[PDB]
DNA sequence: TGCGGACGAGAC
DNA sequence: CGACGCTGGACACGAGTGGCTTT
DNA sequence: TCTCGTCCGCGCCACTCGTGTCCAGCGTCG
């Protein structure tokens, strides 16, 4: 048995928005302390670390743990089927076969009910610059758009392709902040890193840590009682 | 003149009809289908002929496009359809052929008019989803009109004009192509039969191969569906070809008791080859076949134990299922008395010949020296002794040309010179140069049917050596002690009074030159050329094939060594390793050169 | 030849939003109480009825009943050439087959006049016999159109079932299995959002669900929409139209 | 060694991406004094200018003209990261290399910079002399953008009909012909939306309506438009950019 | 049936 | 005005049919 | 690892069409 139900039904939507071309396929691990998702991405240069307590949850119950793998095109789509404001209920017994999600609107009119099918060492980063998800979405979407490889720099995005060039310097004072700690200067692919940008909603800010020849870490928050990070392995 | 398809139509059809035995099998109304098609515009013979050779389904007039025959076809196709022979989309009333001519984007069209569940599909699930949809939602909805009616209206509206061939002269006129392709459109006889300029002889035909239009009707369905088996075998759908063949047996079974087989029996086998028994136990072989290869194991030694039971039809084959039912009977399975049993059978059998033979008694040494069979001392009892000499082997390095044109550059520098490589065709047609006079022979009836007959049908047939004996043996007799003169004479002579002729056997385009041909004859000599040719004269079908590939030799030394070159990953057959045995039996100097 | 002429025009436009998807072309009966379409999808499976009645169209003369079958994609592109605002004005010749359609501009300074090709067909009749529904359901269009959205997400079926308690659709497909419940709310204040439905027999019934979402198209009409159902009658929705028409799909039973 | 700046950097970003697809691998000819391009179609069949005044702009350097070889598409891609509330700089680097573009937000805490190597350039140089047109009719940009796209749907060949009282639009097709009057606006706003009118002589012409879409996509760009109808020569389009430019089509039948 | 690739088992 | 969701056009494949020698 | 036995796939070329995949234009709702 276990039961989760969100209030904020659209954070999970956009959360499982964002990892609905990251993976194929991933299971939803829970116990006491909450729901946790490490998932090996199709593209094997990335890895996807989703962590949210059992706090926010109106109710929790995890009396054995749960592996949850669930397709998440499936899931996705199921969870398409939920209005912003619905609240979202995850359902699962210990010998489940099927999840459910349970959608009931706050005007409490309504009420639905759906089945699918279920089927890196730490190391403190040198430099970290805390900016607005879109401005990074901003510069890796345009600088996609002139190349296919972008270099960060100590903040300097350029990016290098076969038509031109395109350099970018930005400015530290929504805002965005550089511990400037050490100088740096690595590629990295814009494709995944294209796809690490469709949780613009995710998130207010994004804290993109680098150091020398440490993966690349982008970090999406919840407002609270959660966060998300998408490792990229650097070129 | 008419155009090669034409050419090869009317000539094929001439020959059938001046059969006169195999005339009378066709009804009245077939002779006048045909007596209508003779009744045609150049032009429309054409069409006809060129839509004969197309699948047999409905066609798009927007895809019927022919420079040869006119820019616009549309009067030659009112004049076929008036004829009878096409008939246009007004007789589409058939749903599965009209979804059939659709294309994959009209029919995605139609589905989205229709609201189907998936209008962006693969074309064939697009057509079991209009059937099914065909098939009822319009008995009781809200007068009662089939929507299938309304899908057909609708696609016959969507694909305009389209043509098919006719179902009745279609198959007489494939009944017409059978009857002349008994003795031998396939392409190769589809272009250049009307130039092909084939042998003389007299026609003489004692016997019918079928006694009536029914016969002659199962034997076209029998090879019509033995054609559909091997088409499955082609491309790969090896359950449809189990399906088809197990059909075929229950039809084979059902057809055992008919009283006309009863004269089918009674057939010379030349001619007996071409009967509906025979081509049912091809079909049989076929399904064992394709056991073997989705591993029925079991049934397929049933089959080849009820196969090798029946004497009369296929005995010629009679080898490869003996060597199969051993091999079904010990490697795949792993039983050991039954197949020593079979072994002795199959030796004893007098139908086994050259590898077929050897394999059996391969396996018979492989039973008697492996400790697994220790305990059956039997395989020792009598197993007739066959010792097959070992030949020279001669290795070589090198690696664009071919490994048998490397070979032949080796011995090039070796001091042989001259040097040809068409494996069986340098015998097959140096003896067809030598005894043109005896295998084209008259006073042998039944063998000579058609005009257009390549090789008299004795050919891979015992028979050869039995009703010709006293020729061929005075012929062997003579070549085997003649001088190197006589032999080039006789060779110019053949190849004189014979050129372009077609043949199985002689291959005009093996010998660049007569000089070659006279050249390779002096210095083969008179023995060897006896022995290859009295072992092609004798049990054809089994000599045909394992001969040597290269015929190299010096032309001032007057020495050869007829070379069968394996590649890295390649093998001696069987009947390889008994062809080179009996060359060395007949001293010509042999040898096997291994290229890496 | 006839006229008529309608102020708020968008609303002729939504219904060339909701018939192009189902049929692609319908017969137009012309009546002095009102233009009708009584027109069935191709696929022989679903009906659709539209009424106007005159009442609503003011300036309102037709001389006889008239056929003019009309293309509905295409009528579609033709209306899809004014605004939300412009009044809208159809003129049928005596004979001629050419349907003008003439918009003015809510300022009346923008006036546009197009023709059409106005093909004739044949013009069967669907009888629809009146049969008293069960169960009927009253409920915003929106939570209607985007519930059958969220099931047609899933699979190819739908069944709807109707009880005391509520309605309740429901769809199982390969990739899953979800159902939708709804309650009768009865709002004080009825600001449409009202899901009170009568109850007369616990009936439940299945249909096909690409239907119904063509059957969504017609939302942007009126805010309330009623399905009717029984044991074997088939699928009634309807959506009135600015209190002078109405526009009605029956959907016959999926087995 | 040529710059160039304007505070409103959205409408050179609207002015590139009107000419993203009308002319490809285009040719800039920017006089050492005063900015302006012209360039014949890719169907050879209509012509496309633009002027842009020198003092218009904030600050200019003092320096020959160059190739200055640009091609839109690239010039997009690259300007496509550009606000449309930002300054926006041209810089010439010598040698006729690279040109670049650098980006500043008002704000002042997230600038950027950019740049792109150009590609060879041929002058065509038209430099066809203007001449005096009949009819004129002054009206919002967005309606005649309505009025393209719908005939366009409708129809394949546009009707000017230019007259006194108003304009009529007029085409055909398979399914059915389309006119569309428009009357004289005749309010004291004279807005935007109010359309004047100015006619010697009515003329009738038949003009292509792909192009027209292509024409009609820098509908953004400016408020009003200005067409100018005369028999026997090519329609006028044109365009005012802040009284600061003017883009102009010649559109030939 | 006749060719060429490949893999699988007994003996190293 | 813009980012998201939806959808049709363009595109490298492999499969299937057809023509092969009026020269 | 080496040797022998056994199985699997083969008309030929070009022309068009089915097919899953990918990219750019479009209506929209906070
Ligand atoms: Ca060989």
């Amino acid at each position: 048995m276990f039961e989760a139900r969100l209030v904020q039904g659209s954070i999970l939507k956009k959360v499982l928005e964002a990892l609905k071309d990251l993976i194929n396929e991933a299971c939803w691990d829970i116990s006491s302390s909450g729901v946790n998702l490490q998932s090996m991405d199709s593209s094997h240069v990335s890895l996807v670390q989703l962590t949210l307590r059992s706090e926010g949850f109106d109710t929790y119950r995890c009396d054995r743990n749960l592996a949850m793998g669930v397709n998440l095109t499936s899931m996705s789509k199921i969870l398409k089927c939920a209005g912003n404001e619905d609240i979202i209920t995850l359902r699962a017994e210990d010998n489940a076969d099927t999840l459910a999600l349970v959608f009931e609107a706050p005007n409490q009119e309504k009420v639905s009910d759906y089945e699918m099918k279920l089927m890196i060492p730490e190391q403190e980063y040198s430099c970290v610059v805390k900016m607005p998800s879109g401005e990074f979405a901003r510069i890796c979407r345009d600088l996609s758009h002139i190349g296919d490889a972008v270099v960060i720099s100590c903040v300097k995005f350029s990016a290098s392709g076969e038509l031109g060039n395109g350099n970018i310097k930005l400015s530290q004072t929504e805002a965005v902040t550089i511990e400037m700690n050490e100088p740096v200067q690595l590629t990295f692919a814009l494709r995944y890193l294209n796809f690490f940008t469709k949780a613009t909603p995710l998130s207010s800010t994004v804290t993109l840590s680098m150091s020398a020849d440490v993966p690349l870490v982008v970090e999406y928050k919840i407002a609270d009682m959660g966060h998300l990070k998408y490792y990229l392995a650097p070129k | 003149g008419h155009p090669y398809y034409l050419r090869s139509f009317l000539v094929v059809l001439k020959t059938v009809l001046e059969n006169e035995d195999d005339m009378l099998l066709f009804d009245e109304q077939e002779k006048g289908i045909v007596t209508k098609f003779y009744q045609l515009s150049a032009t429309g013979q054409k069409l006809y002929v060129r839509l004969f050779q197309r699948k047999l389904s409905w066609i798009k007039m927007t895809k019927l496009e022919y420079e040869e025959i006119a820019l616009d076809l549309t009067p030659v196709i009112e004049e076929l359809t008036n004829a009878g022979f096409l008939q246009t989309e007004s007789e589409l009333q058939e749903l599965s052929e009209v979804l059939e001519l659709l294309s994959a984007p009209e029919l995605k069209s139609l589905a989205k008019t229709f609201h189907l569940v998936n209008p962006n599909g693969q074309k064939q699930q697009l057509v079991d989803a209009f059937l099914k949809l065909a098939k009822q939602h319009s008995v009781c909805t809200w007068n009662k009109p089939g929507i299938g009616a309304v899908i057909l209206k609708r696609a016959k509206a969507l694909a305009g004009q389209s043509v098919r061939i006719c179902k009745g002269p279609r198959a007489v006129f494939s009944r017409i192509l059978l009857l002349f392709s008994l003795t031998d459109l396939s392409t190769v006889l589809l272009v250049n039969l009307g130039r092909m300029e084939f042998p003389s002889y007299t026609i003489n035909r004692k016997t019918h191969i079928f006694q009536d239009r029914d016969d002659l009707i199962r034997y076209a369905a029998a090879t019509h569906m033995l054609s559909d088996i091997s088409s499955a075998m082609a491309n790969g759908n090896w359950e449809e070809a189990k399906e088809l063949a197990q059909c075929a047996k229950r039809d084979w079974n059902r057809l055992k008791n008919h009283p006309s087989l009863r004269c089918h029996e009674d057939l010379p086998l030349f001619l007996r080859c071409f009967t509906v028994g025979w081509i049912y136990t091809r079909i049989l072989s076929r399904f064992v076949e394709i056991l073997q290869r989705l591993h029925m194991y079991e049934e397929a030694v049933r089959e080849l134990e009820s196969l090798l039971s029946q004497r009369i039809y296929c005995p010629d084959s009679r080898g490869r299922w003996w060597d199969r039912l051993a091999l079904n009977l010990h490697q795949h399975l792993k039983r050991l008395e039954p197949t020593i049993k079979c072994i002795t059978e199959g030796l004893a059998d007098p139908e086994v010949r050259t590898g077929h033979r050897l394999s059996l008694y391969q396996r018979a040494v492989r039973l008697r020296e492996s400790p697994s069979c220790k305990k059956f001392k039997h395989l020792f009892q009598q197993l007739p002794e066959m010792a097959v000499q070992d030949v020279k082997h001669v290795t070589i390095t090198g690696r664009l040309c071919s490994v048998e044109e490397l070979a032949l550059a080796h011995y090039r520098r070796s001091g042989f010179d001259q040097g040809i490589h068409g494996e069986g065709s340098t015998f097959s047609t140096l003896y067809g140069l030598l005894l043109w006079d005896i295998i084209f022979m008259d006073g042998i009836p039944d063998v000579f049917r058609n005009a257009c007959q390549a090789f008299p049908l004795d050919l891979c047939t015992d028979s050869f050596f039995t009703s010709r004996r006293p020729a061929l043996e005075a012929r062997l007799q003579l070549i085997h002690d003649a001088p190197e003169e006589s032999l080039r004479a006789w060779v110019a002579a053949t190849w004189h009074e014979q050129e372009g002729r077609v043949a199985s056997l002689v291959s005009w385009d093996r010998f660049t030159s007569l000089q070659q041909a006279q050249d390779l004859v002096s210095c083969l000599g008179g023995p060897v050329l006896s022995g290859v040719c009295r072992h092609l004269a004798a049990d054809f079908r089994h000599c045909r094939g394992g001969l040597p590939d290269l015929v190299v030799w010096n032309s001032q030394s007057r020495h050869f060594k007829l070379v069968e070159v394996k590649g890295p990953n390649d093998r001696l057959s069987h009947k390889q390793m008994i062809w080179l045995a009996e060359l060395q039996k007949l001293g010509a100097e042999v040898e096997v050169c291994h290229v890496v």
